[PDB]
């Protein structure tokens, strides 16, 4: 479809050409056997006339006639249809200046393959009813292949510049052309005179000649003088609207007088001129085209999207459950947020995956029932009501930032926040980080989880350890440094610091007098020095120790007896000492997958114990004092080097888990009957262990 | 036309420029033909034979008209330059040529052949959709079927094109003509364009026809054929120019080395080949009429393009539903997938995540992709004749969860590396030769590494066991060596196998018993099974094994057992089938605890009565023996369910056999029982399926017995 | 067009060099209807009815233009050579010759038929995708299944049809054998007459009864140009006479009729292609002399092993 680019003009021209050819072949033609001189020598040699006798042959005339051909006849006479035939084709080879090299052929081809697709495309229809499934899909291709269409051509302006020369080559050559028509029109006469000097063949040197084809010769020349003059002012037009008119800028102004939409950017340089060119064919294209460029429309439409793709029943199905028993939303690398989902109002947790670009309307407003946000790996943006309400309601909220941008800043305008799941990464400037020191606005934040190559605690956290009561932080093979940041927690009462590389534990932990728990996982504690000030958390009943690697257990565990869960499993202890079991307060001690030599009695002091791992340790003796201590409700003694469980099991009144798995024993007593809480679950043993029960006691075991 | 994207902007332009000369030439022989004459008038007065140039009147030569055509057709015939006589037939003769040197690229038929198949193939890659979808990169099956056709079709034209340069050369000669001969058209004509003059001077020497020699004349279309030959030279400047430039493009570049760095460096397939020859001079050509063809015709011919519509292709061919049809179970009844002479894993495979039983047969050279991770109840691998490579987040998922892995091969390379980085490997099977150069239990050396076996099972023509085996035996408990026919040398270095269970010597040949075999107190299942052995002497030692309950003694060369094998009473399923046993003895029933005996193929002289004393015998096998009547004894045991007694010489079955009641499976095609006992039919646990029997026998039953057997049948 | 494929270089060679001679035999022709006349002029002194021809002033002749015009068209009837007359004539009757030599082929419905056949089924092999299928060497489509089988027999039935008679090729010798013969004698009698083309032509027609001159001189205006032309003729039938020898050559080099399928099952997988004789064996000649290409897509359906093969995919 190449007819659609070309203007009144461009056909008119073509028209003119054509015509003009049809007088050059004519005056061609005419001129190849028609032309002839008539020669008549001057001087020659009731009233009755006589001729006048030249004594001249017929070959003398002809010779004659030549003569005054060649030397007396203008060289415009005689060659006018070749100059016409030579000039026309110029201007034809040259009417197609604009269309006939190859990168404004593709682009011409482009954008009259993007016009007629969104002219076909029933989207543009819709898009006007508004404003005034599978089709939407192609729409959104098509609308991609605009934008693609707008990153190929808008930033050159090479089609308007080959116009404009061609055009300034058209107007200038009907210049020359004029210019030399009409002063060598008069040359072009029937009676010529001839002064060769033939006069030593034919005896006569003046001559008086007729061009026979003269009259003829100037209408066709009158004629296309006229045509020529036509064609200047059909080019002179051209150049008036190229140039009076800035054809690198198209206005969708008068579209904006009648259309809505506003978002609709401005075109220039090749596009713009070429929609001007489909504006001279028809102006219904170039407005039914403008719903096509603006981005909002595509917000529009991938939102249509959206809610056609998503119903409510669909919603249904996708409901479920989550970690902390809230009505979960998983949505998956969405395009965006339905309106649909709000539409649901039982919803009491968002979950919202890699789903980027995305505007939060005031549409959460209809469902009160939200106490969880989801925002994973997703730059989410915002709304005022949407302030407002998650101001208002929100409390939960757990975002995972892949990127640092894609953590919205938005997060922090809230108050009701409470618990707060900071999962993702974190680069060396740690400190400039604004996003994270404006938690002051929140008041009600109780749980902060940041699982992040964090070196460096922030003064966020300094700032809001007024009311923070719980830290889960996952370095994962990162130094944590700078722990004064930590020293001035004040009102925190749990501290999980996971693979943070503390040597030492810091007088931070001290410096807390309220923490009621304290990890320090995959902290490589060579030595535990520092106990003596871990009299001051009061609070602490809860020492999850494990996977470290405290070699020995100091005297300094008597500095604290408040203690009642100890997690030491994996620890490097070789020995226990007589110390760790003055505490009488401790319930929860744990040893599991260690390597202790030997249980020491003084075990027997342990009484309020109700949990004892040692399990996969080295240890050979077991002396029966743990055996007396009869409120040790869990004690996994498992895989380690003992011989014979115990005959006097049975004291144990209290023993509600007995893990001893892959011990080396021997037979069973048959006083399990008289534990009350041990199972064959709860004895744990290889099954060659399990066959020894005597006929009766495995009547009454299993019948328990 | 067909052929208008070979021709570049040059060929083109040379053509026009020819069509024009073609055009000059027409109105040029027009002219010659119609209106090219001489008109010639005689000098009056002559000296020495020249014009001598000496109101006014005419001078009168007293010539008719044919005497002044005489003399026209002399002085054009003699004296007229042959040049303007023959100019519109040189330059005719000129054009035709061009246009010859132009078409004969496309006329020979061995390049017009080539050119043909490249522009066809060319068209149908350019409205290829896998083109657009290998730009933009789920297809029809027809789609992809043509696109691999089509891809099929590229690399035979490439094979059929790039062992000859013919195209190329025939288009050099080409050019080369057509400079040589434009060099020689501008010399000759513009050394002889001067030649066309108005006036010439003819001395033809016809006095004695006409009267005068020297005659001055005058040719109508001399300055016309001097600016005709004149616009011509220019043509011809422009068409050498054009044709220099042609020229110097084949002399920058080499025409026979298309480079697809420029295509492969911004596409993602950066493993296009540079192709040579005649291919690589039409795809520069390609490029000079555009280069979106070429571009387009790019993705269909790099190897990683054919791998990925492979497996496109493959995930159409082998979907999740087709899988799922032939989804089917093993023997451990685990969900298994058995993939017989595939070229890969389809992703569908992996798209599971319920599959347990990986089974991979005969794939070559496959790589395994990380999704086998979803694939959450993962526990067995089977690796059959399949060389396999994986990567890490499958080895993370295999070592959390796999705990099997069943290695079948016929080489060392079949054996990959990475099996031995398992963390939770508890079953395995290697079957093919484990025992090579530098490999001899060193191709799998990784056996250390894997703390949690219990299970392994070698077809490997084994002749000695590895101590590292041993030493992972604390929690190994299977051991079944299949060597065909191949000893090993034990010398009691078996005795670190605590755990192990079942030692099963299949096809050992020892015909000995180490004391090994039975210094393992965990032993349970011992079947020497085609050891040969001529005599067993060492069950008497076995009394420190608290554990021995199976004795299935088959297939073997055993003469005679003897009566010593009263002294047990502990097995259940005494399998004492396919060997040489004369009798069976009263000894052999003071076993009470036998639950299951099989004695199938043996020289048995009768069955005695003490087959009886099996009140807990369930199934019992003393097919292809010699026996002839059931005793009331066998019949007072109520728990007989499966008698295969088939292929005997059975008398009769005493009706005590109404004393049986869970009769379940009884063969009984062959024997000689005479008549069917009703009795037979009174078993409820015997039914059609388990009591094959002939056919006349049973219908010597009462029709109503029938009835009811048939109704319990199908009701 | 279909029959294209049939035309190797010395029969597009041939047709090209015929259509050259078709234009200069029109060009001539014309020129001879137009221009073609001969301007007499007696002669004044004359010795033994010979023209002795031995400020000036013209010779009178007393002749009107009317005798003079008789004197041009009797002196061309009379002493002009025939081959000077009617060379363009000549040309354009040879010319015509060698073309229906060229086209017989094509035209005869035996041998047209049997052509039409041989081009539909070699396209039809050539749009079959089980010629890619054994040219490569898996799913097969029923109607695909069915054209395969379908093209096997219509291959085999052809074969059968054609391979007892080779009036084809018969033909074809007896046209190249027709065309050498002719242009043997087109450039004798040519080479031996083309020296009487003159510019001056003197003539003795005995016409003094009426004109009063017994010689006369004549000049022929388009002497010259006939004698170029006549030289341009016969360096295009040297060229059409050595092309014909070499297709005579290539005739009696190798036995057309017995084609060898050797190099293609040594290439091919399927080494049971026969040695196939006579009219098929002269029309594969022809495509091997057009595109080898052709010969490499079309053995697969003669071969029985490929059938074998058929089968067994066809069943699968
Ligand atoms: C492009 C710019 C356009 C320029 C405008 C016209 C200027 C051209 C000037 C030509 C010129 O002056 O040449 C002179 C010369 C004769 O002059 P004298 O012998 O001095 O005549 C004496 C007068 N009694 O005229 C010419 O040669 C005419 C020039 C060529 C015109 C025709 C060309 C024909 C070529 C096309 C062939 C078509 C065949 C199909
Ligand atoms: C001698 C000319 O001699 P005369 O004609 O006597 O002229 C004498 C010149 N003073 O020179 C030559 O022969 C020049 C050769 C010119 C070759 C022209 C070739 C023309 C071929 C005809 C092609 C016919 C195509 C028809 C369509
Ligand atoms: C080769 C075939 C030509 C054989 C020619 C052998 C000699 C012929 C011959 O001598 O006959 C004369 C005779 C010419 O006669 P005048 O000039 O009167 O000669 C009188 C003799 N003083 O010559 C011929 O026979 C002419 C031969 C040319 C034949 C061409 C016929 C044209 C056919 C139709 C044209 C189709 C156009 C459409």
């Amino acid at each position: 479809a190449f007819r659609v680019l070309k203007p009144w003009w461009d056909v008119f021209t073509d028209y003119l050409s054509v015509a003009m050819l049809m007088i050059g072949v004519f005056g061609c033609t005419l001129q190849v056997m028609q032309d002839k001189i008539i020669c008549l020598p001057k001087r020659v040699q009731t009233v009755e006339m006589k001729g006048l006798k030249t004594d001249l042959d017929l070959q003398q005339y002809s010779f004659i006639n030549q003569m005054c051909y060649e030397r007396a006849l203008h060289w415009y006479a005689k060659y006018f249809p070749y100059l016409v035939l030579i000039h026309t084709l110029v201007f034809m080879l040259c009417s197609n200046f604009w269309f006939k090299f190859p990168g404004s052929s593709s682009k011409i081809e482009h954008f009259i393959s993007i016009l007629g697709k969104c002219f076909d495309s029933p989207w543009t229809t819709r898009a006007l009813s508004e404003v005034s499934k599978k089709e939407g899909e192609q729409a959104k291709a098509l609308f991609e292949k605009v934008k693609k269409f707008r990153l190929h051509v808008e930033e050159g302006d090479i089609l308007y510049a080959m116009y404009v020369r061609q055009t300034v080559l058209k107007v200038i050559k009907f210049l020359i052309i004029i210019a030399y028509n009409s002063a060598l029109v008069s040359k072009v006469q029937f009676t010529v005179d001839c002064n060769v000097d033939i006069q030593d063949m034919t005896g006569y040197k003046n001559f008086s000649c007729n061009h026979t084809m003269a009259h003829l010769f100037s209408k066709l020349s009158f004629c296309y003088l006229c045509f020529v003059s036509i064609y200047g002012l059909t080019c002179l037009y051209t150049l008036y609207w190229l140039f009076y008119r800035s054809l690198r800028e198209y206005s969708f102004e008068y579209v904006r007088q009648e259309t809505g939409i506003d978002d609709i950017p401005d075109v220039k340089n090749d596009f713009a001129f070429m929609l001007h060119m489909i504006d001279q064919y028809d102006p219904l294209y170039s407005k039914r085209f403008a719903v096509f460029l603006s981005e909002v429309s595509e917000n529009k439409l991938k939102q249509l999207n959206l809610n056609n793709e998503w119903t409510p029943d669909k919603l249904r199905q996708k409901l479920q459950t989550n970690a902390h028993n809230r009505l979960e939303l998983p949505l998956i690398m969405l395009s965006g947020l339905p309106d649909t989902v709000f539409e649901i109002t039982e919803l009491q947790s968002l979950k919202l995956e890699i789903i980027k670009n995305v505007m939060i309307p005031a549409t959460i407003a209809q469902l009160d029932n939200l106490q969880e946000l989801c925002l994973h790996q997703c730059s989410v943006k915002i709304h005022s009501a949407a302030l407002s309400f998650l101001k208002e309601n929100l409390k939960v909220l757990s975002v995972k930032f892949d990127d640092m941008r894609e953590l919205p800043p938005w997060m922090y305008g809230l108050r009701n926040l409470e618990e707060l799941y900071l999962v993702g990464s974190l680069s060396h400037d740690i400190s400039k980080n604004v996003t994270l020191e404006s938690l002051r606005d929140l008041k009600s934040l109780k749980i902060l989880s940041i699982k992040s190559n964090v070196s460096k605690i922030p003064q966020a956290v300094v700032d809001v350890s007024s009311h923070l009561q719980k830290m889960c932080v996952h370095n994962d093979g990162t130094k944590l440094v700078m722990l004064n940041n930590l020293k001035k927690m004040t009102n925190l009462t749990e501290l999980e610091l996971v693979h943070c590389d503390l040597e030492r534990i810091p007088h931070a932990v001290f410096s807390l007098l309220s923490l009621q728990e304290l990890d320090l996982k995959e902290n490589n504690l060579k030595s535990i020095e520092e106990i003596v000030s871990f009299q001051h958390l009061r609070k602490l009943t809860v020492l999850k120790l494990w996977y470290n690697s405290i070699a020995y257990i100091p005297e300094h565990i008597k500095k604290l007896t408040s203690l009642e869960r100890l997690f030491f499993s994996h620890n490097k202890v070789e020995v226990l000492p007589s110390h760790l079991f003055l505490c009488n307060k401790i319930r929860y001690l744990d040893l599991s997958y260690n390597d202790i030599r030997f249980i020491p009695p003084e075990i027997g002091v342990l009484q309020s114990l109700q949990y004892f791992s040692i399990t996969c340790n080295k240890v050979e003796s077991l002396p029966d004092e743990l055996y007396f201590c009869k409120k040790l409700k869990t004690l996994k003694i498992g895989k380690n080097s003992l011989s014979v469980l115990s005959p006097k099991i049975g004291n144990l009144l209290f023993l509600s888990y007995l893990d001893i798995k892959g011990n080396h024993f021997e037979v069973l007593p048959p006083e399990l009957g008289d534990c009350r809480a041990l199972k064959r679950a709860g004895l744990v043993v290889e099954d060659a262990l399990f066959e020894t029960l005597p006929s009766d006691v495995r009547e009454q075991m299993k019948a328990d | 036309p067909a052929y208008r994207i070979l021709k570049p902007w040059w060929d083109v332009f040379t053509d026009y420029i020819s069509i024009v000369m073609l055009m000059i030439a027409v109105f040029g022989g027009t002219l010659q033909v119609d209106q090219d004459k001489m008109i010639c008038l005689p000098c009056k007065w002559v000296t020495k034979d020249s014009c001598n140039d000496s109101g006014p009147t005419g001078i009168k030569y007293d010539l008719d008209r044919h005497q002044y055509n005489y003399v026209d057709a002399v002085c054009y015939e003699n004296r007229l330059h042959w040049f303007a006589k023959y100019f519109p037939y040189l330059v005719l003769l000129h054009t035709l040529i061009f246009l010859a040197c132009s078409n004969f690229w496309f006329k020979f038929p061995r390049t017009s052949s080539k050119l043909e198949h490249f522009v066809s193939i060319l068209l149908k890659c350019f409205d290829s959709p896998w083109t657009t979808r290998a730009l933009s990169e789920v297809l029809d099956k027809k789609e992809g079927e043509q696109a691999k056709a089509l891809f099929e079709k590229v690399k035979k034209f490439r094979t059929h094109v790039e062992e000859g340069d013919i195209v190329y050369r025939l288009y050099m000669r080409q050019t080369i003509i057509k400079v040589i001969k434009f060099a020689l058209i501008i010399c000759y004509t513009v050394y002889y364009v001067h030649n066309i003059k108005f006036d010439v001077d003819c001395t033809v020497d016809i006095e004695s026809l006409t009267g005068y020699r020297t005659y001055r004349c005058a040719h109508p279309l001399a300055t016309l054929f001097k600016i005709l030959a004149s616009f011509y030279i220019s043509l011809v400047i422009f068409y050498g120019l054009i044709c220099m430039y042609t020229l110097w493009w084949m002399l920058r570049r080499s025409l026979k080395k298309y480079s697809f760095e420029s295509i492969r460096e911004e596409s993602s397939y950066s493993d296009i080949p540079d192709v040579k020859n005649d291919f690589a001079f039409m795809l520069h050509l390609i490029d000079q009429y555009d280069p979106l063809y070429s571009k387009r015709f790019a993705v269909f011919l790099s190897e990683v393009s054919e791998n990925k519509l492979r497996q496109l292709n493959l995930n159409n061919e082998w979907t999740l539903d087709k899988l799922r049809q032939r989804l089917t179970k093993n023997a451990q009844d685990k969900l298994e997938l058995h993939l017989f002479m595939l070229s890969g894993i389809p992703d569908t495979v992996f798209d599971l995540v319920e599959l347990e039983v990986l089974k991979l047969e005969l794939i070559p050279d496959v790589t395994i992709p990380p999704s086998i991770a979803q694939l959450t109840g993962l526990k067995e691998l089977w690796l059959y004749h399949t060389a396999a490579k994986i990567e890490a987040p499958a080895l993370a998922f295999l070592r959390e969860n796999l705990r099997a892995l069943h290695i079948k091969f016929t080489d060392i390379k079949e054996i990959p590396l990475w099996i031995y980085s398992l963390k939770t490997l508890e079953e395995l099977h290697l079957t093919g030769n484990l025992s090579a150069e530098n490999n001899r239990y060193i191709v799998i050396d990784g056996l250390r590494e894997l703390k949690r076996l219990k299970v392994l099972r070698l077809k490997s023509n084994l002749s000695k066991l590895p101590q590292v085996v041993t030493d992972v035996g604390v929690h190994l408990q299977k051991l079944s060596i299949n060597n065909e026919g191949t000893k090993l040398i034990v010398l009691n270095s078996l005795k670190k196998m605590v755990n192990l269970t079942e030692l099963e010597l299949i096809r050992c040949d020892l015909e000995r018993i180490p004391h090994s075999i039975f210094s393992l107190h965990n032993l349970q299942e011992i079947d020497l099974k085609d050891n040969n052995l001529k005599t067993i002497e060492e069950i008497i030692s076995f009394q420190h094994l608290h554990r021995l309950t199976c004795l299935k003694l088959w297939y073997n060369h055993i003469a005679y057992i003897p009566i010593q094998i009263g002294n047990l009473t502990n097995l259940e399923r005494l399998y004492l089938n396919r060997n040489k046993i004369e009798k069976i003895p009263t000894q052999l029933f003071y076993c009470r605890k036998l639950r299951y005996l099989d004695l199938s193929h043996n020289n048995l002289t009768f069955l005695p009565a003490d087959i009886g004393l099996l009140q807990n015998l369930q199934n019992l096998a003393v097919t292809a023996n010699r026996i002839e009547a059931l005793p009331p004894e066998l019949f007072q045991c109520r728990k007989l369910r499966a008698l295969h007694l088939g292929n005997n010489v059975l008398q009769s079955l005493p009706s005590r056999v109404g004393e049986l009641t869970n009769l379940t499976q009884i063969e009984l095609r062959g024997n000689r029982l005479e008549c069917l006992p009703v009795e037979l039919g009174e078993c409820p646990l015997l039914k059609r399926s388990g009591l094959v029997v002939e056919e006349d026998l049973f219908s010597t039953l009462p029709p109503e017995v029938k009835e009811r057997l048939w109704r319990a049948d199908k009701e």
